[PDB]
């Protein structure tokens, strides 16, 4: 049983079990404590193992927010600093507030950021809005993408069907069955 | 231990075929478990010799020794609905081939695939692989435009079109390739902006005049 | 006229920390800009203050209505300030950490009344660290600091 | 490197004088 | 057993051994504590893998984002710093929202970056994109370039069709089978 | 041990002939399996002697061999489909070689690669190496301006040419090359900015570009 | 054994060997804990090392950002110390994404400074660029060159073709033989 | 203590030829084999002689000789294809030997490289070496200016040429280079950028520079 | 016996050793702890040994670069002291990622250093570059004198070919044998 | 040895800067047709500077004396 990764987070031990499930190999979260967890595998899936680890560019990094490196604890704040953090929390409550939907599991929004219009001469441009989302199969998944726009449509101040650009699809297969071990 | 035991808990997915040169042959249906199975024979829990084949890369194997030994030769595809007769799909009104020289070219494709049994020769015609792609076209309510030339014909889907005008063009075309292939015909979806999908027209003293389909297209101040 | 703003505010922190100014609750200050006046007069000079009036008339023909171009004049008064406080840096931090130098020597003999003794030592000070760096340094700050033509362009555009 | 094949004007927002002026040789 | 480097890290060691594994040569992952990890080959493997340590330049250096060079804990910041540490979490927001569609193993965005237009009286310049993707073979990867771009253009401000520039491709082939010892 | 074992648990990437030459040839498939076959042959753990070969390098070393003794061959590439009988693609419309000394070249050719049995040499036409390149390029919907002289053709494509354009090219390219390569036709391919973006110009015979309301430029006919 | 080189850390004694054995000569990695490694060959072999390390300026130096020059600890930051900073970490972010591309196994990239534009009213001028490259061999490297030149135009603000270059060459051939002990 | 143990494991990019002076020869095929085998050679396990040679240099080892004894002779390359019979391409239009005189030239040359054991002498045409320069120059689309002149041809390319002329125009020249040689033909690429640089200019015959919009410069007739 | 230098450091040490095996003499190195390296050879050959001592300027001094005379540590930094360190780390970093070129081993490129142009009302003059390199034997160098042209001409904001030169020269014959010990 | 030209006194008044004047000296190893090696080196050190001319630089070389390598001697009494 030779070690591959160690120091990892309870989500990022999910993600790993999940991917390599995915390609016929199997594996073992053995918890280490106060560490965090660690996965060892079999030695003749130790070949398959890493070279699906430099593919998926694993672990996995934590996902970013734009309001992680603009703080709300510091004495002042500037106007373009402030902008950045309100329009950071719409697009996550937002997504909150997708999944509920019926018929979609994840989804992913973002919106056009100003910048400039706080000190320059001009007065802040329209807003466009970009989204992705993946159905269940077997969901008419053509008819679906006319009632996003419209939730999206208004949600900001005057915005336009060119601007909302809606990518969605339906989910891959199923994995459910095990592995199987190598008869050694 | 058998072959198909050693796959997983599912035996319908797969399908075991016994081949003539001495092999085994299994036979996926998609990539994905294509490397469910490839990862048995590489970890090495079977002690016989075996080998994978599949829809998208057979067809690649036997139209690589295609091109070299039967150059101009007007085909779409081979289907493998049924691993012990294939169907090969040749062009009607572009084949001059006799029917004695046709039974040679299947006895050597029998011997490309040491799997199959006989390999059948049908002659599909030339016509209603382009009826199929335009009423089909059509059929969606889509901006496109025709360029028909010798030996193939090509259709373009320019302008700038929503999400609605791509997701219905990109799922009837992967649902195309599928069945007739991109030897013949292909398809060209681009992103350009202009407002104006595709068409273009000059105007002077008598009304608008359709110009000739080229590459270059104006770009649209709106 | 940015040049020599800086230097008359320059002056004015030398005299101010030094003591000399306290009857309000200024002559050296005066002096610096007119020596700021001469050393830019003298090469070129006259040529760049011409030539910027010139270009002028280039872009802002009247009849056209050009403007001042606001988003990037309200730093204008800060951007002196920077400049004014890097100027006056290296003679105000000798003159404060004298003080508390002589402010804990009070502390070591009590009944020195060294607010008083503050005001007689601090003006020879103030006065003698600068004439080390007032031959190689204050000059061509001058020249550098004068507004050339090339920048025209960032300060103004024709409304029609 | 100017790619269209056939003879024509194209005007992209023109001041109505470099355009008549270009109609000034038919 | 020549060793060939020692005290890297958990992320570097799984890189290393993938790429020596594409040259058909067996690795060892040795534990040090804390003072990272080493790998072992054995002699007659030896020549090889020091051929290929100076071509891939390994071990890799960690990936640099443009956030590292400004960080928020300074006492006075310009609107000059701010701006780059928003143009730089932006471009890996949309690199963790690109990884979710259905093929994509990893890409990586490139904004262009526009500072001198704000403090002048210029109007701001056009933005310009770049992106690259990696999918799985055996996909139609002409036909997925057009809602790549559709999913980015209406993500800003105001860019054209044409300012846009996607150059992907299909990922390598697949190292499931081990290497082998040098017999003796 | 015997090599088939010495090799990877796949069996099935490589096949191994025995040479002529006394030794023992391998026939890999591509530059990611013939650094694993000669890493094998480069430890030491085979006593007798063998070599790793490929189709494009053995491809350029009796193309070598060929501009020394023969030189203003006309032919195209020799294929190895079947490494034990290849098959030579001759030119037809550009020498004047008989069958007396066609079978000199097909007898010394049989001794520069010792692992094979016989070469089957045919003369291919010159024009369908030609029209399937012409109207292949037609079907990608690309601007293109063929330019005609003696002992070969080229196609170069210039222009503005968007991200569709540059993919679909090199699909094409190489899918070409793998068959013909690059002894007859080459492409050549170079791309450019437009001089008309937000011009307004006149197009025809007299054409002119108006770079500004007061500049025009009188191009190159 | 004459010793050739010590004090030597683990980045620099890599390449040494990596060297050495292209002239048919062996080395022996000795560590020393602390005092970084050390090199020692034979004696007949003495004569001919001396004489590849003065051509081949070994030790090599380690590489130089623009960056190092200007600190981000610094008290106050200069505009012409900031866009130095923010030039050199694009730059290096750059060279870290064309490594994902199919085929490419090292890059370098430079860009073109503005330095006059910090203190002057002059607009900028056009940024020019330059890459290197080296490819795995037997690429079709003719039709490789306009997908880097299209990716490299616009991942800036406004930049024509003829101001970009790019030169690049397929690796050198292959070592994968020992160089054998010199008996005597 | 054998010579071919002594070399490299692989025993197929070295070959060794027994000289008939007492001395063997071991046949590179790079200056990187050639380094790999003078080490050998210069730390002196092997206590006979021997000697490594080359084609670069072994070109132009022995024609420092014949540019002594046999001055103004027209020849174009030596190949060491087969290392014991080379083959000495000679100009048929610029010479005026006989055929007895030639045999003398086929034995002056053996006595001076031991490991050949017979030398072929083949007349090569002089304007066929020229139309296959100039074909595959015509193939890139590349612009040129033949200069012909007496004994030697000049190819000039000048100009702000892009990056993929440049590598293409370098990969063509060094194959050029390595089945004919740099004695007959001989490229001049030179990479200049526009000259008289921003300038307007009338040329022919009568030539003015205009260094300013009042300003006559009188060079040479341009 | 003699000796000649004493207290060098470890890379003015090799440098001696280098030199005087080109002109048949042998020397020994031997190392003193603290007190550097030490260089002696043998009774005859000491005559000869001083001879090329004074020509070839031994011992080596160090490689002087712009930015030791303007050091980072002085709080005050005027624009002619950032210029000029910004200067002199393009100028070593084009000269070592220029190593990376096929056939190149060794290279020195120098740069024009303007600073009195922004003062005053004076533009800024054209920037002027030079090159030097030595290329491995056997290699067609007239041909390899336009890549170096290409890639540095666009490195920078607006040179032209007349400003560029290039000199570079072929390798010098091989040092591989030993001196040999003078017997008496 | 080289040699570079220095100015004082145009960086701070209204005058132009002046021109850029160039030295070197060579010592070259013996051997060598040291007539034509005056050109490359002119040739590298024009346009390693801002504006110089090629007849503001002067190059002055020589070849080095004969070897000593032969031992002086003892003086025997």
């Amino acid at each position: 049983d030779k070690d591959l990764l160690k120091g990892l987070d309870q989500e990022q031990a999910n993600e790993v079990i999940a991917v390599l499930q995915m390609h016929n190999i199997e594996a073992n979260k053995i918890d280490s404590g106060k560490l965090g967890y660690s996965i060892t595998v079999a030695e003749p899936d130790f070949t398959a193992a890493v070279y699906w680890i430099k593919t998926y560019q694993l672990p996995p990094r934590p996902r970013v927010e734009i309001a992680q490196m603009f703080p709300a604890d510091s004495l002042v704040s500037s106007p373009r600093a402030e902008k950045a953090r309100l329009y950071s929390a719409i697009e996550q409550r937002l997504e909150q507030s997708l999944q509920t939907m019926e018929g979609v599991l994840s989804a992913r929004v973002h919106i056009s950021y100003d910048i400039d219009a706080g000190e320059n001469g001009r007065p802040p441009k329209p807003v466009h809005l970009s989204a992705l989302a993946v159905y269940e199969r077997g969901s008419p998944l053509a008819h679906q993408i006319s009632d996003i726009k419209r939730f999206l449509k208004n949600s900001f101040a005057d915005v336009d069907y060119d601007n909302i650009s809606v990518v969605l699809s339906e989910r891959s297969d199923a994995q459910l069955q095990a592995p199987g071990t190598p008869v050694k | 231990a058998e072959l198909d035991s050693l796959l997983g808990q599912e035996k319908e997915r797969f399908q075991v075929l016994p081949g003539r040169d001495k092999m085994l042959y299994v036979a996926a249906q998609n990539e994905r478990d294509t490397l469910w199975a490839r990862q048995v024979l590489a970890r090495g829990d079977y002690d016989k010799n075996a080998r994978v084949i599949n829809e998208n890369e057979e067809n690649k194997r036997i139209s690589i020794w295609l091109d070299t030994y039967y150059p101009q030769l007007a085909y779409y595809r081979i289907h493998f609905d049924e691993p012990r007769k294939p169907v090969f799909w040749l062009s009607r009104q572009r084949n001059t081939m006799s029917k004695k020289e046709l039974e040679v070219l299947s006895q050597k494709l029998r011997a490309l695939m040491p799997y199959a049994d006989s390999v059948n020769i049908t002659l599909m015609d030339d016509v209603t692989a382009a009826g199929q792609a335009e009423a089909g076209l059509k059929q969606q309510a889509l901006p496109y435009s025709r360029r028909n030339h010798k030996g193939g014909v090509t259709f373009v889907i320019q302008g700038a079109l929503d999400d609605v005008e791509i997701l219905r063009a990109r799922q009837f075309v992967d649902s195309y390739y599928r069945t007739w292939g991109g030897r013949y015909v292909q398809f060209a979806i681009e992103l350009k902006d202009d407002w104006l999908k595709g068409r273009s027209f000059q105007y002077g003293a008598e009304g608008y005049i359709k110009m000739s389909p080229g590459h270059w297209y104006f770009p649209s101040p709106l | 006229s940015w040049p020599f703003w800086v230097m008359h505010a320059l002056g004015c922190i030398i005299d101010n920390q030094r003591g000399a100014t306290l009857s309000s609750s200024s002559e050296m200050a005066n002096f610096l800009n007119m020596f700021a006046a001469v050393v830019y007069l003298q090469n070129g000079g006259l040529v760049t203050m011409v030539d910027v009036l010139n270009k002028s008339y280039q872009l802002c023909d009247p009849m056209n209505e050009c403007t001042p171009s606001l988003p990037p004049l309200l730093t204008f008064i800060n951007q002196v300030a920077q400049n004014a406080l890097v100027l006056a840096s290296p003679v105000v931090l000798v003159l404060l950490l004298s003080e508390v130098f002589l402010g804990l020597l009070s502390r070591f003999a009590p009944q020195m009344n060294a607010f008083a003794i503050s005001l007689t030592v601090k003006s020879g000070i103030a006065v003698l660290i600068m004439l080390l760096y007032f031959s190689p340094v204050l000059p061509d700050n001058v020249l550098r600091l004068s507004f050339q033509a090339t920048g025209l362009s960032s300060w103004f555009y024709e409304r029609g | 490197k100017i790619p269209v094949t056939g003879s024509g004007f194209v005007a992209k927002d023109d001041s109505l004088r470099t355009f008549f002026d270009a109609m000034a040789l038919q």
